[PDB]
């Protein structure tokens, strides 16, 4: 209708401000995107032969059989499902996303905490494990003693996250609903479009047809008010909820940086237990992040004291704890139970006995 | 212009939107049937004495007027209130035909507002009538040899006709100071008269034939209508369209849905009617709206060239160097086979930039150098030197502090 | 007598296609589980619309009148099917006070085993008739299930209605009412089921 | 007037509007830049990527019109070589892991 | 009022939108509350000494 157009002029800028909204709006998913999954400076990839010292990153790695999404990727991408309206296409595309978790995760597994700081160092494995059980205070060899133990629970807990994505589309369930509030949006917005706002018809050819010149003129100028604040409605609604989107891409790149690239002391920041490492993988419109942790499973109750005297001396642990079986004293690191005998290696003297409430008396190994 | 600016930065600006126009207008409507049989109006070889005038009322039917209008026969059309070209557009709850016989000088007395014998003795029309007025000279019809003196028309009444009012009571008129006693005496008349139509006559004297049409519109319903053209129906091409009352504008194409026998148009989920059945052959069509988009200009800078490559967002170039991106229609870019870091973006892995004489080119992003990372068994990588990195990082903290005062920018002084 | 109407008397609303789609509409529908009137004939009012059924074999039912009076003074319809097919006039009839068939005209027109089932309403001079048959298996009750009446003509006569009566064996009547129902169409476009919203807080959730 | 009234107020509404969904947006910047005044030149932060790339040393404040600039100090790791390694090492029977 | 309601049913989705925006908000309130509090799992008590 030119007829309608030319009194939607003297509105003056209102159809200009709401483009240069959404335009920004637009323009803000594609920096959301590249905060989080471009934080890799070359695209890194893994070695031929998998000699991860027996973990198992097959379900997690790509696949190029299929886009090259990993087999956790692809359950992701399958458990998530014109009135002047458009969609824009975003500037990464899904096999774009899909290249940069690949090189995130090779850097992470052949490289570990290096390549978020200068260079992809390498290191295998079995070490990088090491020097993550070494950082939330279990002592290195607490790991290549178990080692086959911990590769068999890694591996399990992978096929666990397989199933439980298997099983339903409610495990997706904030993915889905950021799909399903703007489909709510714009069915509203259409669906708006059929109202009469006070006006004889809400279609104006009927309008034009039923009335002269200067009736029909204040018939329109009802569905012009109306359709216009049905859409500075919408614009306004999707103004606020890309606010929390971006709030939540601040969030996932922060995960990123914190979570993946490094291994974070900050406590149920990357899943509960102490946070050994991270994985990620993509989904439609979102970020999946696989946190790996220690979990301290079973306990014992021991005898303990804050210092030992010894020759009058009130000796105290270096790193660990005294503990007693009942009969023998013993000092530990703290997350797992390793006793070792006392000795002037493993603990340090500071003044007499008889200032520490609660010391008790034993012997201290002098080698 | 957009920009209202001489100078422009290096990016991509939306400066217009792109629409497909309509090439041509569809109008669709049922086979013309129920067609009005006007031949009893106008062509039976009975007619009416004008006393008696005889009415038709039309109902529920399809009425052409230009089958009356355009025809050579009338020695006399005329209508008031309306357009006589008007009248095939119009709709009515009736339509009303008024036919009689009266002589050929006395055809001018059936007009709106009018007087005389004929006007007000036999049949009226309103200072503001709405219809129309149809004659033809009926002498070799309505005159005999001898004269035709059955024909009649009320000579003699107590008082004028109201508009459109009918009258066939025999009434005997009193012109004199004495009572009739319900028969003829001097000065008292029968009402009922004749010419005495003979073929001989002169022609203000002989008969003629007399048609008024008059029309009725009420909250009743529009039972009667001028006849509905249609255009031939365009497949495969943005076309404004027509079927039945539903306007819209288009690129109509064969279609797959199966409609039942009584519906005539198919919605979308958010309301937009999505497919019709032609009314004509009742085949089922899907509608598809004709190509839209934004149009942006991709530029370097006008520090740096004059050069520009124009992007119709979601178009594509059939609809519209020449490139079809999966973002739209790219136009002035040259297609390039290396792939560089993003320099301005376009869309779908696509972004420009301006390169080796040199020219706009379009090209797939980079995502960074791949590197094979060489990761064995037993082998670990240690730096034997470093450097101190000095990183800037900006952040606003506070906006440029405003007030509005409402009272003011609303109504000042 | 009384019967439950169950789920039965829904009607097309429109004359658009749908499909795989749950549409909500406001129309004059015959509420779900109400009671309609028994019979085995009376003059009985219209309200905002009629519902209409029987269950036949035999052609004992053959038409109807509606008006305001049901007699002479003013215009009423008379829709008979002359054993060939359906014929309406709406004149001023003179009738009978006991009308049957044995075991002005403004406007006139030309078209147990089975249960027939009809809805008539008028709205804005239009006189609008659906109607649907169907086989059956009780004879005594309507038949709990679901199937929608299509539209069969739409007369542009004005008419003021308010009574109405039926030409002579089961027949039940019910009046419409002001309702929201959601309607289910299926891939080829028919009504397939049916939520009265107001019935009970459950179809208010749906 | 009562037009002029209408729009005019309508225009004022929206402006308000996206000022306060745009003064959040400022609000959730200056609450990031006194989180990392706090942690990177108050302290030393161990956050990855928080304080700039490489291992974070130090950083400096410097003020800027509507903002604030971080100089972030950080140290980078250069010039890699290849060399075999061991988890531990066999003694006298016993395993000897680095300390 | 009926005669009010009746002409607000002509301006279409706008009070549906409304209700259905402050019952998010509503909604949001006891999940910001569970964000905070419910982050133990067992009601851990103290000794009698
Ligand atoms: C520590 O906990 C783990 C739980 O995974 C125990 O490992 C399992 O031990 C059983 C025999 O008791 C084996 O059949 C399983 O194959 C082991 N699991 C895995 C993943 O291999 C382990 O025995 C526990 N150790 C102690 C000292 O309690
Ligand atoms: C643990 O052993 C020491 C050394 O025997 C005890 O030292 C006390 O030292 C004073 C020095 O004047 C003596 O008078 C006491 O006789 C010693 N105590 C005893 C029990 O003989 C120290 O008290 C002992 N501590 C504990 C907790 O038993
Ligand atoms: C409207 O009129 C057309 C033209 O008569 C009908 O279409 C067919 O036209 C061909 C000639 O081109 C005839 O041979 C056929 O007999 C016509 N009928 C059919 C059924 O094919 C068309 O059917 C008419 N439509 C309606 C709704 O009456
Ligand atoms: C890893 O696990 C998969 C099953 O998830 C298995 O097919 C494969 O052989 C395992 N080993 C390696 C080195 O991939
Ligand atoms: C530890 O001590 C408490 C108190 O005696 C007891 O309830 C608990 O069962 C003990 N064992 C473990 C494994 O915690
Ligand atoms: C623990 O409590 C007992 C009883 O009051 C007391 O004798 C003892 O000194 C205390 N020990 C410590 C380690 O505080
Ligand atoms: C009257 O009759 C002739 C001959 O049949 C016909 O051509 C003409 O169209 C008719 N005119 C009217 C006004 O009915
Ligand atoms: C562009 O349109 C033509 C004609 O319909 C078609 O052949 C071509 O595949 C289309 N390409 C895209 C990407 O739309
Ligand atoms: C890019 O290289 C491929 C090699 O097969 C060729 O088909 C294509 O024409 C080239 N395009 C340009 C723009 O050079
Ligand atoms: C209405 O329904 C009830 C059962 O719900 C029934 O008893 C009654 O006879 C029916 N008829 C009337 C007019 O109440
Ligand atoms: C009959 O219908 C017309 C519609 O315009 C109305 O004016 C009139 O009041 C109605 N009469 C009755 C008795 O319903
Ligand atoms: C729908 O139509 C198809 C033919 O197109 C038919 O096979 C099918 O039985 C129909 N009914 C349903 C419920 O799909
Ligand atoms: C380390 O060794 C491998 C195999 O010789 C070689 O490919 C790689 O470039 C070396 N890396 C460095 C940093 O020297």
């Amino acid at each position: 209708s030119t007829e309608c157009s030319n009194l939607l002029l003297q509105y003056g800028s209102f159809c200009t401000q709401l483009n240069r909204a959404l335009t920004g709006i637009a323009v803000e998913q594609d920096k959301n995107t590249q905060e989080v999954f471009a934080q890799v400076k070359q695209i890194y990839k893994t070695p031929p032969i998998k000699d991860f010292g027996g973990f198992n990153f097959s379900q997690i790695l790509p696949d190029p059989s299929k886009s090259k999404r990993s087999f956790i990727e692809d359950l992701l991408f399958n458990k998530v499902t014109f009135n002047g309206l458009t969609v824009l296409p975003p500037l990464l595309t899904d096999e774009m996303i899909a290249q940069y978790t690949s090189a995130l995760l090779a850097g992470t597994i052949t490289s570990g905490w290096t390549f978020g700081a200068g260079a992809a160092l390498q290191i295998p494995f079995a070490m990088q494990m090491a020097y993550r059980f070494n950082g939330i205070g279990v002592t290195q060899n607490v790991l290549y003693e178990n080692q086959k133990l911990i590769a068999n629970q890694f591996n399990s807990a992978i096929g666990k996250i397989q199933d439980s994505l298997s099983s339903t589309a409610s495990a997706l369930g904030k993915l889905q609903d950021v799909v399903n509030q703007n489909a709510q949006a714009l069915n509203t917005l259409v669906k708006q479009l059929s109202s009469n706002f006070g006006a004889i018809s809400s279609v104006l050819n009927d309008i034009l047809a039923r009335l002269d010149k200067v009736e029909a003129e204040v018939q329109i100028d009802r569905l012009i008010t109306g359709r216009l604040q049905s859409l500075q409605t919408y614009v306004t609604q999707q103004l606020i909820r890309a606010a929390e989107i971006r709030a939540s891409a601040n969030l996932a790149a922060t995960k990123m940086s914190e979570c993946v690239l490094g291994q974070s002391k900050r406590v149920d920041f990357c899943g509960k237990g102490y946070h050994l490492m991270s994985f990620p993988q993509s989904a439609p419109h979102g970020v999946v992040f696989l946190h790996v942790t220690y979990v301290p499973a079973q306990e014992k109750n021991f005898t303990t004291a804050p210092a030992i005297c010894h020759d009058g001396k009130a000796h105290f642990p270096r790193e660990g704890v005294f503990v007693s079986n009942g009969t023998h004293w013993f000092v530990t690191q703290r997350n797992f139970y390793e006793p070792q005998i006392i000795t002037t290696h493993n603990t340090f003297v500071s003044g007499n006995c008889d200032v520490v409430i609660g010391i008790v008396n034993n012997t201290v190994y002098d080698p | 212009c957009t920009l209202k600016s001489f100078t422009v930065e290096k990016g991509i600006y939306q400066t217009s939107n792109f629409r497909v126009q309509p090439t041509e207008s569809i109008v669709r409507f049922p086979n013309i049937t129920n067609l009005c049989p006007f031949g009893e109006v106008f062509n039976a070889t009975r007619f009416a004495s004008v006393y008696a005038w005889n009415r038709k009322r039309i109902s529920n039917c399809v009425a052409d007027y230009s089958v009356l209008y355009n025809s050579a026969s009338f020695s006399t059309f005329k209508c008031y209130g309306v357009s006589p070209t008007k009248l095939n557009d119009l709709c009515f709850t009736n339509v009303y035909a008024d036919s009689f016989v009266i002589r050929g000088d006395e055809v001018r007395q059936i007009a709106p507002g009018q007087t005389g014998k004929i006007a007000d003795y036999n049949y009226k029309l309103p200072d503001d009538f709405t219809g129309c007025v149809i004659a033809w000279n009926s002498n070799n019809l309505d005159s005999k040899v001898g004269g035709n003196y059955n024909y009649l028309y009320r000579l003699f009444r107590k008082s004028n006709l109201k508009p459109f009012e009918r009258d066939i009571s025999t009434e005997i008129y009193q012109a004199g100071s004495t009572p009739c006693n319900g028969v003829e005496g001097f000065n008292c008349y029968f009402p009922l008269q004749s010419y005495g139509f003979q073929p001989t006559y002169g022609v203000g004297y002989q008969p003629y034939r007399v048609v008024v049409l008059s029309f009725e519109l009420l909250h009743a319903p529009a039972t009667v209508c001028g006849p509905k053209k249609s255009t031939n129906l365009v497949k495969n091409k943005c076309v404004n369209f027509n079927f039945n009352g539903l306007t819209g504008t288009g690129v109509l194409t064969e279609s797959n849905k199966k409609f039942l026998p009584f519906q005539q148009f198919g919605r979308d989920i958010d309301d937009t009617t999505d497919a019709v059945r032609d009314p004509q052959t009742l085949e089922i069509l899907d509608i598809t709206p004709c190509s839209f988009g934004g149009v942006s200009v991709i530029t370097p800078g006008t520090n740096t060239s004059n050069q520009v490559a124009v992007l119709y967002q979601g178009v594509n170039c059939t609809e519209v160097n020449v490139f079809q991106t999966r973002a739209g229609c790219l136009i002035g870019a040259e297609h390039v086979n290396n792939s560089y870091e993003c320099d301005i973006p376009i869309g779908a892995g696509i972004c420009a930039s301006y390169q080796t004489s040199q020219s706009i080119i379009a090209y797939t992003m980079s995502l960074g150098a791949e590197n094979s990372v060489a990761y064995s068994n037993n082998s670990i990588a240690i730096p034997i030197n470093f450097t101190i990195s000095v990183t800037t990082e900006i952040l606003p903290v506070s906006m440029t502090k405003t007030s509005v005062d409402c009272t003011m920018y609303i109504c000042g002084d | 007598a009384y019967t439950n109407s169950f789920t039965r008397g829904v009607y097309y609303p429109d004359k658009v296609f749908r499909s795989s789609v749950l549409h909500s509409t406001q129309d004059l529908f015959l509420p779900f589980f109400s009671n309609v009137t028994w019979f085995h004939n009376p003059v009985l009012p219209f309200n905002d619309g009629v519902y209409f059924a029987s269950t036949e074999k035999s052609n004992i039912i053959r038409g109807w009148i509606f008006g305001t009076t049901l007699d002479s003074k003013t215009q009423s319809l008379l829709i008979v099917n002359n054993a060939t097919n359906v014929v309406i006039k709406v004149c001023e009839f003179q009738f009978c006070n006991d009308p049957f068939l044995g075991v002005n005209c403004t406007f006139e027109y030309v078209s147990f085993k089975n249960l027939r089932e009809f809805v008539f309403k008028n709205i804005d001079g239009y006189f609008k008739i659906y109607s649907k048959h169907t086989p059956i298996n009780l004879v005594r009750d309507l038949p709990q299930g679901f199937s929608a009446l299509e539209p069969l003509v739409d007369l542009p006569i004005g008419i003021n209605i308010t009574r109405f009566q039926t030409l002579l064996a089961a027949y039940y009547v019910g009046y419409l009412q002001p309702r929201t129902f959601l309607l289910k169409y299926n891939e080829n476009g028919t009504i397939t089921d049916a939520v009265d919203c107001a019935l009970d807080p459950l179809s208010e959730t749906k």
